[PDB]
């Protein structure tokens, strides 16, 4: 099997938002890492004025500002999730704009596991070094200095093996590293003071401090205030050798602080964005000493109000504060001195699209037949949301469907002209015993609504958070909740269909659940719901009791195919409208994902890769017909044809598993041999058999057959295509030829990013072709055009042919 | 405060994180019992398990006939097994370890996986003592002087297809090397996480040097060759199908020794051998700071501290028992007394060449037993290597296997694949 | 009071405006496509040397030096 | 063997192999018992190291009960069964 993976839409969460003089001395620039993606803002009259999309070839998972001395303006650090770091220096020559890599290489070690708290990158005040923390119990030193031709990263044991953060502290006279680690004691705070000459840690500025269980991040405070700022849940810290100050505002309790952002250049105030959205000010009181010196008085939070569940908090300029989102939408929000009616100090200017994370999504003809329409389950708690996605001629086109929930799956029912929606709301208990709604949703705004009346599971604690389960039905056409149908206290709504079974005329919507219990922490019980939707009402026609979480579930021949915990079993309707188990298969670990073809069925495990499975209808059984025997973590699987199988996994990579046509024995038929690895970069939730380009209607002999679209936490939609041998040894040969002409900022080769890796391998990518990289032949220069050898120099012919999906 | 499964599984579609590290905390998704999955019940010959593969594909495990024909002479065979969850094992191999030796006590026998390379497994096999030269009614009787060390490297199941080059089953890796020899006292320690911490490689101490064997197999692609060495002992030999003794063979019996010429499939058998003794006299005549004071020494024990297999370094340390006459100074007169010390040398695979890196200064024994001096010495490599612990990467570990349940040190629980979180309990 | 907020440049989002109900899927930036090769001043590169051999090498370097302060105090 | 020992109170990074590189120099041992937890697949922290002579036993009780080992004082005593 070979493949074309392209761009339908490229990621929109933000996961990283950096200020500072880029792209010139006196230009206030904003960067913004959208995984793969580096955007540059200048801070206009206007708002923000767009410089240039950088295209990494890699995740960016460090991006930090710097100058050092002498530097005409600062710098860009950039570490990717491969490991591959560079310095970056923007340069305009007029109108000619240009990125000059300074300094390049991988910085992996093949010692070492990745640290849970992910990769740290801090660069010290005075600009004397690069630190950064990728393994556990290691730190990495790269000196700055211009004056050698080489950057010797060096590392410097450390001894607490369980880092939760690490900053380099303002004022000092050796780089000092202040850090939050774990240990059988607790959390504590620890200092080092770093040695370039003997290449170690000499004894911090200031001794062991015990810190707060949930202490997560630190800050360091800018040269006049010196030392550093510890949040955990309960309690705020400050730190400065003798110096400390607690605080326990019982507000900042109720949800965990995530980000933080220095408003003022001497440290006197910080911005704190909460997992809720709720927008804090921290302020440090200012003590000016006759010494010259200044000292600490108090700290004090105060709530400003309410944002989208911020990643990262960024001040520009003027009140005006840029709120970078991975939940949710993106904001320009302005603070103001005066509170509303509300009591909000905080006003919303603008709002940036982010579909991510896409957790489910279907394909349906909406608006007209034959043009097809994305329909997906988008964010998560308050920023919930449904988006609905077309190629709209007169390039994409989103509308949104605000929910104030998480969405979780999606269906839809043609001959009831809505979708089937689950959700998730987030209720607190009060005094009263009965739980509360923090604020109105989807599911509590309903037109129509229903309670599960189930007796099934016949034989609670103050401040825990609940989930409450819904399955929503939405207008197709309004997008309003035309019932919402709540589930059993403590049901978890997993799995979701809508289909015809057996001989029975009516389409229901069918529901796998799992009792989620506070005392047990494993999925013991479940249920199988049957409702259907009727002239505005929604009734409950049957119920079957599983013994487990009903993870997947997919219409099968007219049959109800669900995977309960590790056992994936066949049911039947019943002429009694009951369902009735035909067969099952217990050899799965946790059988998440199932996608049918025919008789045959791919089952997705979590953690023992792909298996296919062929339903026999003489005998009334499964067969297990292939296994891919290698080790995979999956997140997402599809049928591209009866015997090639797409797969997503854990570490960003999709990799393509085909039945094998040498195999002579029973044996080697049982295995399935990786045709296809690539790495794509993004996390995959959901694979949909779809285009949104129209049917046909005049149309032309297409380069590629199938269509699978795919949704990300990124909010990356993209496609997959299957191509001819000879089509892809075409594109393959172009692929390496576009390389040696489209460089690549910071030096990383395109084949090293695309490469499938996972910490026990790394392959060269095979079966698969970026087709971003093919596509981006139509914006480069005519003389640069000259990867063509042997004639037809117009290769607009192709690519372009290749631009009509999408 | 242990949180929902369900909870977990509702975090990974919003984050995108999902690890086998982010899950440890979570207990195991299937347990199989033994019993369930084993066939030709009741008493099913004298199977010890011993685990999974690091692939988790295949479960190993070992017998131990003893034949009580009087005399008694133990064979050993090692098993590997097809695991599929629910559904019972099925036997994929069938190797007997050790052939041709004459095993006069029950070995303790470890077998290991390399950190990366799967093609191999290696399994070491000792006795508490040698068997003597004498016969005392009861028994044989041991030599309280000497230990038997075993080691042999079996080729693992291909994982499926290709080498259909039968010509009548039997295949192309499917070798086994086999080698034996003896120690002395204090006995090597085994460390197998440092001795296997470069594929294709295991370092053996045989109180008298250290020996570094690489076994690799090539094609007639001359890509590839020379992984030991790019003036001490180096030994580079050919086998083809069709100093420490290695005796090759198939999955049953000796393949034809080649020169390099041959156009085919072939197996390079690679010894580099440092001297103990060499290294000690080298080391006190060029860097000890004591080296004039020096008279001889008694004995010595070589730990290894570090392996680097990308710089193709082994930090050893060198515990040494010598005689010296004691400091300049008069405080009448200077016999030499007895003194311990240590020597750290980092040893290049590459070149062959070692080179010092620390000389500890003379602690006089006063008195004290061999084996409080040896202890000591082995308490403070302990307390070195855990001092420099650095967590590695889950699929570069060496999976060491065992179960002394012959022992007198009793049988294992359960037999896990932590990747997949099934647990075997027996 | 809790605002005194900085301001770089007073001119900065005084002119602002897109004026929309919580809507902008705006990829503004143009992609950076490079063709052109600018050499780089540095290769950024680890040292080889094991930590434990490292410390034990140079340890023993402080050792020798601290020994040949030998012909008097 | 006449002498059973009880060794406890070890780091539980202290594998089977390093307690017999540290008891074997005193004399010959008859068996060595690392206690295992199923759970985690890790030490226990204690064992039991069975001499074949009881003087070599007494002896490596005498030197190493009460000293430290990977920073924490190891414990060793005599046990029955
Ligand atoms: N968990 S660990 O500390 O990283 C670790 C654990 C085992 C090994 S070993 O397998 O190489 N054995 C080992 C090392 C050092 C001394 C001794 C003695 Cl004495 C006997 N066996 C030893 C290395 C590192």
């Amino acid at each position: 099997s070979y493949n074309y993976v392209v761009t339908a839409q490229k990621p929109t969460a933000v996961n990283g938002c950096v200020t500072g003089h880029f792209t010139s001395a006196e230009d206030l620039n904003l960067l913004i890492a959208k995984n793969t993606r580096l955007e540059i803002y200048v801070v206009t009259a206007e708002g923000l004025r767009p410089v240039k999309e950088v295209g990494m070839y890699g995740k960016i998972a460090v991006m930090e500002l710097f100058r050092p001395k002498g530097e005409s303006k600062d710098l860009l650090f950039i570490l990717t999730a491969k490991y591959n770091a560079c310095i970056l220096e923007y340069k305009q020559s007029g109108e000619s704009i240009d990125i000059i890599t300074r300094a390049h290489g991988n910085v992996q070690d093949r010692i070492g596991r990745p640290s849970e708290t992910g990769i740290i990158g801090i660069i010290d005040p005075e600009c004397r070094m690069i630190g950064l923390r990728l393994y556990d119990g290691l730190f990495k030193v790269i000196p700055l200095d211009r004056d050698n031709k080489e950057l010797k990263a060096f590392n410097i044991r450390l001894e607490e093996l369980h880092v939760i953060d690490v900053k380099f502290l303002y004022g000092c006279q050796a780089p000092t590293i202040c850090f939050v680690y774990q240990d059988p004691q607790g959390r504590h705070v620890k200092t080092y003071e770093v040695s370039l000459r003997e290449k170690e840690f000499n004894k911090g500025p200031w001794k062991q401090e015990n810190v707060e269980a949930e202490a997560s991040m630190v800050i360091a405070v800018p040269e006049p205030f010196g030392g550093a700022i510890i949040i955990g849940q309960e309690s705020i810290t400050y730190h400065n050798g003798d110096k400390y100050l607690a605080i326990a505002p019982p507000i900042i309790k109720q949800s965990t602080i995530v980000c933080h952002n220095r408003v003022d250049p001497n440290g006197s105030r910080y911005l704190l964005g909460d997992m809720e959205g709720r927008l804090f000010m921290l302020l440090l009181e200012k003590e000016e000493q006759m010494d010259g010196t200044v000292t600490l008085k108090d700290l004090r939070v105060e709530l400003l109000g309410e944002t989208s569940i911020a990643e990262c908090l960024t001040y520009l300029d003027n009140g005006v504060v840029f709120v970078g989102s991975r939940l949710g939408d993106s904001q320009l929000v302005k603070l103001n001195v005066d509170s509303n009616e509300q009591g909000s100090y905080v006003v919303a200017m603008e709002t940036f699209t982010n579909l991510g994370p896409i957790v489910d999504m279907c394909v349906v003809d909406l608006e007209r037949q034959g043009q097809g329409q994305l329909v997906t389950c988008s964010g998560a708690f308050k920023e919930g949301s449904l988006r609905i996605i077309r190629n709209g001629i007169g390039k994409l086109h989103i509308r949104t469907v605000p929910l104030y929930e998480s969405p979780r799956k999606i269906c839809y029912q043609e001959v009831s002209q809505c979708f089937g929606v689950l959700s998730s709301r987030i209720e607190v208990q009060d005094t009263s015993g009965g739980t509360t709604a923090l604020r109105p949703s989807a599911s509590t705004q309903a037109l129509s609504s229903s309670v599960s009346s189930s007796k099934l599971f016949s034989s609670t604690s103050f401040g825990e958070e609940v989930e409450v389960h819904n399955l929503l039905i939405i207008d197709q056409h309004t997008f309003e909740v035309l019932h919402a149908h709540q589930f059993l206290q403590n049901e978890y709504a997993l799995s979701l269909v809508s289909c015809k079974l057996g001989k029975d005329p009516n389409t229901y919507f069918i529901v796998g659940t799992a009792m989620v219990y506070p005392e047990e922490a494993e999925p013991k019980q479940g249920r199988i719901v049957v409702f259907q939707y009727s002239d505005g009402k929604l009734q409950t026609v049957a119920e079957k009791e599983v013994k487990g979480a009903v993870y997947s579930m997919v219409e099968f021949n007219g049959k109800l195919l669900a995977s309960i915990n590790s056992t994936v079993r066949l049911y039947e309707w019943t002429t009694e409208k009951e369902l009735r188990t035909e067969c099952n298969h217990y050899n799965n670990i946790m059988a998440l994902y199932l996608k049918t073809k025919g008789d045959f069925i791919l089952v997705g495990d979590l953690m023992r890769s792909v298996l296919l499975l062929a339903y026999k209808p003489m005998e009334g059984n499964f067969e297990e017909i292939a296994r891919d025997f290698n080790p995979n973590w999956m997140s997402a699987v599809e049928i591209l044809d009866d015997d090639n199988f797409l797969g997503a996994e854990n570490a960003f990579n999709l990799f393509v598993c085909q039945k094998d046509s040498a195999a002579t024995t029973d044996e080697e038929r049982q295995h399935l041999q990786e045709v296809g690895l690539f790495h794509l970069g993004e996390f995959v939730n959901v694979f949909c058999h779809g285009s949104l380009v129209m049917q046909n209607l005049g149309e032309t002999s297409t380069p590629t057959q199938g269509s699978v679209l795919f949704g990300t936490v990124n909010g990356m939609i993209g496609l997959v295509t299957s191509l001819s041998e000879s089509w892809y040894n075409l594109l393959l040969d172009m692929q390496n030829r576009l390389n040696k002409v489209i460089k690549s900022v910071g030096k990383i080769e395109h084949s090293f990013w695309r490469s499938f890796h996972t910490e026990r391998k790394t392959e060269p990518a095979t079966g698969f072709i970026d087709g971003d990289l093919i596509e981006s032949f139509l914006d480069i220069s005519r003389p640069k055009m000259q990867e063509v050898v042997a004639t037809a120099d117009d290769l607009i012919k192709v690519v372009e042919e290749l631009t009509r999906i999408h | 405060r242990r949180e929902h499964v369900l909870k977990q599984l509702e975090r990974v579609k919003i984050s995108g994180q999902l690890s086998p590290r982010l899950f440890r905390k979570l207990p195991p998704r299937v347990c199989v019992s033994l019993k369930n999955i084993v066939d030709e019940d009741f008493l099913y010959a004298g199977h010890i398990f011993l685990g999974f593969s690091k692939c988790g594909r295949y479960v190993l495990s070992y017998t131990s006939s003893s034949g009580d024909d009087d005399f008694s002479f133990y064979i050993y065979h090692l098993y590997w097994w097809e695991f599929n969850v629910h559904s019972k094992l099925k036997l994929v191999r069938q190797v007997r370890l050790f052939q041709d030796e004459e095993i006069y006590s029950d070995l303790y026998l470890t077998v290991c996986e390399w950190p990366s390379d799967a093609s191999k497994v290696i399994v070491f096999g000792f006795n508490t003592r040698s068997a003597n030269g004498m016969l005392m009614n009861m028994m044989m009787m041991s030599d309280e002087n000497h230990r038997d060390i075993y080691v042999s490297t079996v080729a693992v199941p291909p994982p499926g297809r290709c080498a259909a080059c039968q010509d009548a089953q039997c295949l192309r890796h499917g070798f086994m090397l086999h080698t034996k020899y003896q120690v002395v006292y204090p006995f090597p320690t085994f460390q197998p996480a440092f001795q296997l911490k470069k594929d294709q490689v295991v370092l053996l101490n045989t109180s008298y040097s250290l020996v570094a064997c690489a076994v690799s197999v090539h094609s007639a692609g001359d890509r590839s060759f020379c992984q030991i060495l790019y003036y001490v002992n180096y030994t580079k030999l050919y086998y083809v199908l069709e100093f420490v003794v290695t005796d090759l063979r198939g999955r049953n019996l000796r393949p034809m020794r080649e020169r390099t010429a041959v156009q085919g499939q072939y197996l390079t058998v690679e010894q580099l051998t440092l001297d103990f003794e060499y290294v000690i006299n080298e080391v006190i005549r060029h860097d000890a700071t004591w080296g004039h004071q020096f008279c001889s020494f008694s004995d010595y024990d070589i730990v290894i501290l570090e392996v680097c297999p990308e710089t193709n370094q082994v930090l050893i340390n060198i515990g040494l028992l010598l005689l010296a006459f004691p400091s300049p100074t008069e405080e009448g007169q200077l016999r030499p007394k007895t003194y311990h010390t240590s020597l750290k040398v980092a040893w290049d695979l590459n070149t062959g060449i070692f080179e010092t890196v620390s000389v500890g200064d003379l602690t006089e024994v006063k008195g004290q037993t061999s084996g409080s001096v040896w202890s000591s010495y082995r308490k403070s490599c302990v307390d070195m290597v855990m001092k420099w612990l650095v967590p590695e990467s889950s699929g570069r570990y060496v999976n060491r296997m065992t179960n002394e349940a012959l022992h007198k040190g009793c049988s294992l629980k359960v037999l896990a694949d932590s990747e997949r979180y099934t647990w075997i309990v027996l | 009071f809790l605002k005194g907020l900085p301001v770089y440049n007073k001119s900065n989002f005084s002119r602002f405006h897109a004026d929309s109900v919580c809507k902008a899927s705006n990829r503004r930036p143009s992609v950076y496509l490079p063709t052109r090769e600018y050499p780089s001043e540095q290769i950024i590169v680890t040292e080889k040397t094991n930590i434990l051999l490292r410390y034990l090498h140079q340890q023993w370097d402080k050792k020798n030096a601290a020994k040949k302060r030998d012909q008097e105090q | 063997g006449p002498m059973r020992l009880y060794v406890g109170s070890l780091h539980f990074n202290i594998t089977e192999d390093m307690l017999r590189g540290i008891f074997e120099p005193f004399g010959r041992i008859e068996s060595i018992q690392l206690m295992m937890d199923s759970e985690t697949g890790r030490s226990k922290g204690y064992g039991f190291i069975t001499f074949s002579d009881s003087e070599c036993a007494k002896k490596a009780l005498e030197q190493l009960n009460g000293f430290e080992l990977a920073g924490r004082p190891m414990k060793v005593g005599h046990v029955t069964e």
